[PDB]
């Protein structure tokens, strides 16, 4: 659940950090 | 005072994230406490992405599992991978968020103590692992820059 969480953390920053781009 | 950036120092990140954390307890009506444009922007980069991420997955606080021996090792091992391959600013508004959604599931589970321990745990990662990045790639100034605008 750990894993999971840690990813959907780190994918759901990139893609704001796309947007912002 | 143009010279240099905005919250250039550990002692600002301190005083960013204890904002922070204030502001996402306050959204649940917790009572807590322990650059301006910086704080604002934050506020609204988190809050945007929490929406972002509410619209795909279901609450944060779903996959926790919060207790007092295993909440530093918890937020450890999630900033560690978070930050495995790399920073950018998205992946730090993540960190914040995470960081207050621990504070909020402290309080949620009568845990609220966690609440201060949780502030210096990023406000340390903060200054051990990312600060260096934020200077190397423009400060929080760039940060206001990139996330000022709405969405």
């Amino acid at each position: 659940d750990m894993e999971n969480l840690s990813r959907r953390l780190k994918v759901t920053g990139d893609l704001f950090d796309i947007m912002s781009g | 005072g143009s010279m240099a950036h905005a919250g250039r120092t550990g002692y600002d990140n301190r005083e960013i994230v204890m904002k922070y954390i204030h502001y996402k307890l306050s959204q649940r009506g917790y009572e807590w406490d322990a650059s301006e444009v910086v704080h604002l922007t934050l506020r609204q980069a988190g809050d945007d992405f929490s929406r972002r991420y509410r619209r795909d997955f279901a609450e944060m606080s779903s996959q926790l599992h919060l207790t007092p021996f295993t909440a530093r090792g918890r937020f450890a091992t999630v900033v560690e991978e978070l930050f495995r391959d790399g920073v950018n600013w998205g992946r730090i508004v993540a960190f914040f968020e995470f960081g207050g959604v621990m504070c909020v599931e402290s309080v949620n589970r009568e845990m609220s103590p966690l609440v201060d321990n949780i502030a210096l745990w990023m406000t340390e990662y903060l200054n051990r692992h990312l600060h260096t990045w934020i200077q190397d790639n423009g400060g929080w100034d760039a940060f206001v820059e990139l996330y000022g605008p709405s969405m």
